[PDB]
């Protein structure tokens, strides 16, 4: 519907004015669209960040009733 | 070659061909946007002021419907609100407005010439000949920017007075 | 070019014409996502006539117990009005019954659909044969066309009927 | 597709990284900078100079101008581009 990004431009445009990251992000999108494994690598690194994410605020901050003290769980 | 602002020119070359052109943007507004939007904008607001005045006079006057508590126009909105049907007349709006999205999506990017605001809603074919749809369209763009102040009038008339029919 | 239904609007270019009620109604565009995953429109065709045909027995077994009567067997104590309120007074043995039949029905069905043949036409499921003989293709053309409206029509009946008894104590001009 | 947005061998962006506001000329959109941090920063200091309570001052009007701090920063940045491209 006309309205939105698209995601190539983005990436094609952000390339710091004097070569301070080289030819900045171009060619990123046809390189993650075209490998699974990229893709793939990126979701299991988020995931495992968000997985110890919750790992210390289930401890940390308790959600479900008369835990923090079975300590078992 | 401005003619409402006769010490300029042509506030972008977007003021050239379309109905109701005198020149007037002060604001460059005409071409840093594409124009097709603003006379979108601008007819649908006309349209919406003429439908509002319209009913804001005629619910003052005594026109009711069955059932609908008869209370004046400036409390009719919270009335029927907590009455109900507002809702519904908001869902109808709604879907109108999503046929209207892609209306204007299929407008604005190629592969299809709508004229802004134009629908196809003509019955009876009062826009045949050319010239019969240029005069039509002066004289309802005329009504819009018209009937913008009109309806702004009543409703501020309305609201800092008591209230009555002609508003003072 | 433009869509006979939306007249402003662009003619969904999945909606070429060819198949009964083509008016081109397609703002959302299924049809044009459809075919460029290489899929046809047989299946949605498909499930919009059994919807439409569950939906014309829905509009007269809505309005069946209360405006006629009951079976005159026993058991039938379930309530008259609110049938979604009668869902769940009906005993299990015959419950097993109705779900058996429509169990073997909807697996022939899944058979003939789901299989790969071409000369299926959709909706042609064999049952109903004894009335389109020495017909041109016009009157069975209209006839089709006949049953994809009251398809519709009945659709947007149960629709309104469901919400009318759920949320109004029953439908207007005829109940209560 | 897409339009070639790559401006790796130029000194500045070109107008069409802006969208649907890349013929916006450069002093409307630093005069709209300007008024967008102004209105932004007074919404956001209407809730520490009032301490913001739970429901009974809230006043979504603050909520909404509050998002024109960082709309500010894409006006003035869109500014600048606007203004090496001459527009
Ligand atoms: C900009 C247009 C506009 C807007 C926003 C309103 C807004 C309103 N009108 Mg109104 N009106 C308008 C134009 C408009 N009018 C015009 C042009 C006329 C003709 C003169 C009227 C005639 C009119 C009357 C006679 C009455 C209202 C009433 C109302 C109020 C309740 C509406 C409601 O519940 O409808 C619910 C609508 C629906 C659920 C739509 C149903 C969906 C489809 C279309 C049904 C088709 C059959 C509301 C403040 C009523 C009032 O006083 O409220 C207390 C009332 O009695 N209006
Ligand atoms: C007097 C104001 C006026 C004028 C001159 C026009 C003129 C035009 N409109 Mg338009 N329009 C108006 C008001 C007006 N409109 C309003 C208020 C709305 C909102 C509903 C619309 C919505 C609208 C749409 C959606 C479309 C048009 C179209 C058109 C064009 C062809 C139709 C035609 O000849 O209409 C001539 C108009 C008249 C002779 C005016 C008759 C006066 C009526 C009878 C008054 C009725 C008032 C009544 C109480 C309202 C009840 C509200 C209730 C039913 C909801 C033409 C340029 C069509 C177009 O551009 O396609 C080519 C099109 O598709 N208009
Ligand atoms: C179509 C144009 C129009 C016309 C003829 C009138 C006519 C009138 N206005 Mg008015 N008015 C209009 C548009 C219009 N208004 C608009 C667009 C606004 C919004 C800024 C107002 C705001 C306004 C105020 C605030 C007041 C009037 C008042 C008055 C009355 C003196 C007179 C009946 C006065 C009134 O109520 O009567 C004494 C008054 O105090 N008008
Ligand atoms: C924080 C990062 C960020 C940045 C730098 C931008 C920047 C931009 N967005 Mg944007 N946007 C953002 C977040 C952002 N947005 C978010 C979070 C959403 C989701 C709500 C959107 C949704 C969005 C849409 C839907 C559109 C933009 C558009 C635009 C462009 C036109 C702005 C303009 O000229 O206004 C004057 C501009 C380059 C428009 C555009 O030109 O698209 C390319 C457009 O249509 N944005
Ligand atoms: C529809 C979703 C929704 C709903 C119903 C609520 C409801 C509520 N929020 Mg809330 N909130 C939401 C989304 C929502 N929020 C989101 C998305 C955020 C993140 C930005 C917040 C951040 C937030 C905070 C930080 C606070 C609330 C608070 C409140 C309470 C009073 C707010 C008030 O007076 O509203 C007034 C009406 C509005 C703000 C509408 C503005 C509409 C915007 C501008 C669009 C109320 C229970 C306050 C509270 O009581 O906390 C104890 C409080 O301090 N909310
Ligand atoms: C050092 C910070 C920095 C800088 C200098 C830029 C610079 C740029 N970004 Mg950008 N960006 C950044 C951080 C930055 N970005 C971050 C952190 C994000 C979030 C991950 C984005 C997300 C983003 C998007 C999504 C887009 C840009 C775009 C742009 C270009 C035009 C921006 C513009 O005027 O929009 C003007 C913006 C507005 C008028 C409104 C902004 C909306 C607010 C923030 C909400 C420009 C090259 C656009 C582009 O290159 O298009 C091809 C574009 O679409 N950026
Ligand atoms: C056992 C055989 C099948 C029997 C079942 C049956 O029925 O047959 C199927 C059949 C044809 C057939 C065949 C037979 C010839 C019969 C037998 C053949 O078999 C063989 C071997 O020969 C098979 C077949 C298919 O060829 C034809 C049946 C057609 C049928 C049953 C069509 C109903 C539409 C209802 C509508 C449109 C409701 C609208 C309701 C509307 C529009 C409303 O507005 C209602 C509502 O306003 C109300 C009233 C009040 C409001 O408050 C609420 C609302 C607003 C909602
Ligand atoms: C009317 C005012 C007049 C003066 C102002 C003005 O116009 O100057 C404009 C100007 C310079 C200039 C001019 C030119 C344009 C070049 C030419 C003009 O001449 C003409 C017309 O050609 C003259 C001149 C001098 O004006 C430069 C403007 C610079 C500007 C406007 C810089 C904004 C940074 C924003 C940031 C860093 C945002 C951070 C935002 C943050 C950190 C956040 O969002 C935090 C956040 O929590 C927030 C707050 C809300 C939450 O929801 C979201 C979260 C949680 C994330
Ligand atoms: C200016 C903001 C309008 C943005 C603008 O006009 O974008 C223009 C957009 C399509 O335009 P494109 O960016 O495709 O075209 C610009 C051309 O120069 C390139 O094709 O049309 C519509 O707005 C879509 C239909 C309404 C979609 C919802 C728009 C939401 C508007 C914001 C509502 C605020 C309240
Ligand atoms: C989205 C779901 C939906 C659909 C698809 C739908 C379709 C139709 C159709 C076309 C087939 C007709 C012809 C029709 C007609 C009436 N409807 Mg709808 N209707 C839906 C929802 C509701 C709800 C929620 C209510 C309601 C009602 C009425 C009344 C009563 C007016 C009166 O009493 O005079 C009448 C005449 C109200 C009611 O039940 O009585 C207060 C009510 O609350 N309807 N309705
Ligand atoms: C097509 C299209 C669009 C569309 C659309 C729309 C509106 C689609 C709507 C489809 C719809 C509305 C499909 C309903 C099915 C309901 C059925 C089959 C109900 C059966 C009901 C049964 C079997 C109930 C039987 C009961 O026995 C029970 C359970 C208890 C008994 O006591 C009473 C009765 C006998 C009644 C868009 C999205 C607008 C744009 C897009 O681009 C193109």
């Amino acid at each position: 519907w006309g309205i939105g990004h698209s995601m190539k431009e983005i990436l094609d445009a952000h390339v710091p004015p004097k070569g301070r990251l080289g030819a900045g992000h171009r060619g990123l999108f046809e390189t993650i669209t075209d490998s699974l494994h990229m893709q793939l690598g990126l979701a299991l690194a988020s995931l495992g960040v968000a997985t110890s994410l919750v790992a210390q605020h289930m401890y940390a901050l308790p959600s479900y009733a008369f835990m923090a003290k079975d300590y078992v769980t | 070659k401005s003619q409402a602002l006769p010490f300029m020119d042509a506030p972008a070359p977007l003021d050239g061909s379309m109905a109701g052109d005198k020149g007037f943007d002060p604001l460059n507004l005409s071409g840093s946007f594409d124009i097709k939007w603003m006379r979108e904008a601008e007819l649908k607001h006309g349209r919406v002021c003429m439908l509002a005045w319209v009913g804001y006079v005629a619910v003052d006057n005594g026109f009711y419907v069955p059932f609908a508590p008869h209370v004046s126009s400036l409390a009719a909105h919270d009335a029927a609100v907590k009455a109900g049907p507002m809702l519904g007349l908001l869902l109808a709006v709604g879907a109108i407005e999503a046929i209207s999205y892609n209306a204007i999506a299929e407008m604005m990017s190629g592969e299809t010439d709508r004229r802004p605001g134009d629908f196809y809603l003509d019955p009876f074919n009062l826009c045949s000949t050319p010239e019969k749809l240029e005069s039509m369209l002066e004289k309802e763009i005329s009504h819009c920017r018209l009937a913008m102040f009109a309806f702004s009038g009543v409703v501020t008339q309305s609201a800092l007075t008591g209230g009555a029919f002609p508003y003072t | 070019e433009r869509s006979a239904s939306i007249p402003f609007l662009k003619k969904p270019p999945a909606l070429d014409g060819s198949m009964v009620g083509d008016v081109g109604f397609d703002p959302l565009g299924i049809s044009t996502t459809i075919i460029e995953l290489g899929g046809d429109l047989r299946y949605v065709r498909e499930a919009e006539l059994m919807h439409g045909r569950q939906a014309m027995l829905a509009t007269v077994g809505f309005v069946f117990p209360k405006l006629f009567g009951k079976l005159p067997v026993d058991w039938a104590k379930d309530i008259s009005l609110n049938p979604l309120e009668a869902q769940y007074q009906i005993p299990p043995v015959a419950l097993g019954q109705i779900a058996i039949s429509i169990a073997i029905a909807e697996g022939l069905r899944s058979r003939i659909v789901f299989s790969n043949d071409p000369d299926y036409v959709v909706g042609d499921h064999g049952f109903g044969a004894g009335m389109l003989k020495g017909k041109s293709e016009a009157q069975v053309k209209d006839m089709k066309m006949k049953e994809l409206a009251h398809c519709r029509l009945a659709m947007v009946a149960i629709t309104g009927m469901f919400f009318q008894t759920a949320i109004t104590g029953s439908l207007y001009p005829l109940v209560d | 597709e897409a339009a070639d947005t790559w401006w790796g061998d130029k000194d500045y962006p070109p107008s069409i990284v802006l969208g649907i506001g890349k013929d916006v000329p450069s002093s409307i959109f630093g005069v709209t900078s300007g008024l967008a941090f102004a209105i932004g920063v007074y919404c956001v200091a209407q809730s520490n100079l009032v301490n913001i309570l739970s429901g009974s001052t809230v006043n979504g009007f603050y909520v909404a101008g509050a998002l024109l701090v960082p709309y500010s920063w894409g006006l003035h940045v869109a500014a600048w581009i606007q203004k090496q491209n001459g527009k």
